């Protein structure tokens, strides 16, 4: 059970991830999206923890947690982070590490606080040694994800300042497993004129389902292990850019869609494999209000080093999302020709997905799959 | 013993628009 | 072992008329 | 005992529309 303060920050993080998604969805350079709301909110908590004055005040405003004390934000986000750690093998790996220049030293109090509240590690690298800098970052994320995330980025954009790197691996464990041999090769339609071959897993069972004939989209709910969380997939009827769906994706509309669902025989076919997405949230967080933290001339990150040396150059959000057949073994579904003519949820074109905690309703994941890999 | 065949697949995409007159 | 894949779906609808 | 097969592939895309 979450404390009422951590529960309020859970809805604060979910709202922040929504705006992050919409902001990145407008970016024609962004393809797949993968955001963990508690990890995003943790980035603003680190800027507030290691900053003062407007630099720390803006980070709290982007989180919309102005009516809460600073130590309430760190403690609340700290409880939220540890709540997800207590629900692993679904398999969930997380690493957070700050990278600063060699000319700068980290203040001991900030190292103690960031490690206690956000599990944040600290490292110094020579950004001008581009090869050694990337290797130090990529090898740390690969070690954190046990090779599932072999590399974060191929280029460091600003050779002065701080890089906040988050490396994550998530593997949904279904409450009802897929058959490990129910996989074959299918064509995934990135567009109507672009088809890439992928592996697809198929299961037919009883799922919460709603067909929106008005706005032309499908919604299915896939419960995770022991129904402690759920994976919701939204897919338009036609092969089209998700921009039309993203204008309907709101907190209010999602609830309306959840209430119209009903348990029906549904044949679910999803791409199978590991999706690797790396985001640089730094410029998008600035567009939400985190302006001073990224300005090399105005940033106040003095709590990080003691004498105002650093500025937020990058906030790396790197995730490896594995779709797999593994799940819980379910007893017979023998009292259920129910699955003889099931509704087809044939996900061979881009879709929006999110992971919701069943107990609190807090957003564990939000993203989309527009271009898989095979 | 292999199980029965699966259900029919989804209907194909609508055709592209015709050429100009 | 799992059964074989079902039959392919019906061919999509014809496209709209072109421009004049 | 074998589970039922997966759904078949998508049908062919529809024919192009008439010339406008």
């Amino acid at each position: 059970m979450l404390s009422p303060k951590a529960a309020t920050l859970a809805e604060r993080s979910a709202g922040l991830a929504f705006s992050l998604y919409q902001a990145m969805a407008k970016d024609q350079a962004v393809e797949n999206i993968l955001l963990s709301p508690v990890v995003v909110a943790s980035s603003l908590g680190l800027v507030s923890l290691g900053g003062k004055a407007t630099t720390a005040s803006q980070a709290k405003a982007v989180l919309s947690a102005e009516q809460l004390r600073d130590e309430e934000v760190h403690a609340g986000l700290g409880e939220l982070l540890r709540s997800l750690s207590n629900s692993t093998a679904v398999t969930w790996k997380l690493g957070s590490r700050l990278y600063g220049p060699s000319s700068v030293s980290f203040a001991e109090d900030f190292v103690r606080s960031s490690k206690q509240h956000y599990n944040c590690e600290h490292s110094k690298i020579n950004f001008r040694d581009k090869r050694s800098a990337l290797q130090s970052i990529n090898e740390w994320a690969a070690q954190t994800t046990d090779g599932k995330l072999p590399e974060v980025t191929k280029d460091v954009e600003r050779t002065d300042g701080a890089l906040l790197v988050n490396a994550m691996f998530f593997k949904p464990h279904w409450d009802e497993k897929f058959h490990h041999k129910m996989v074959d090769n299918r064509g995934f339609m990135v567009t109507r004129s672009y088809t890439v071959g992928v592996t697809m897993m198929h299961r037919t069972g009883l799922y919460n389902y709603y067909d929106d004939e008005k706005e032309k989209l499908q919604i299915v709910e896939m419960p995770l292990a022991h129904k402690l969380s759920s994976l919701i997939i939204l897919m338009p009827h036609h092969v089209e850019p998700l921009e039309r769906l993203e204008k309907l994706l709101t907190k209010e509309q999602l609830k309306i869609w959840m209430g119209k669902m009903q348990k029906k025989a549904v044949a679910i076919s999803l791409p199978k494999g590991v999706v690797e997405v790396t985001h640089d949230l730094q410029k998008h967080l600035a567009g939400l209000g985190l302006t001073e933290a990224i300005d090399k001339n105005k940033a106040d990150l003095s709590r990080m080093s003691g004498k105002k040396d650093l500025y937020l150059a990058s906030v790396f959000h790197a995730t490896a999302f594995e779709w797999d057949t593994e799940g819980n073994p379910f007893d017979q579904d023998i009292y259920g020709e129910e699955l003889r003519s099931p509704k087809l949820f044939y996900a061979d074109h881009p879709f929006i997905f999110l992971v919701r905690d069943t107990q609190s309703g807090s957003l564990l994941f939000i993203g989309r799959l527009v271009r898989p890999k095979g | 013993p292999p199980g029965p065949p699966g259900p029919p697949g989804p209907r194909g995409l609508p055709g592209p628009p015709g050429p100009p007159g």
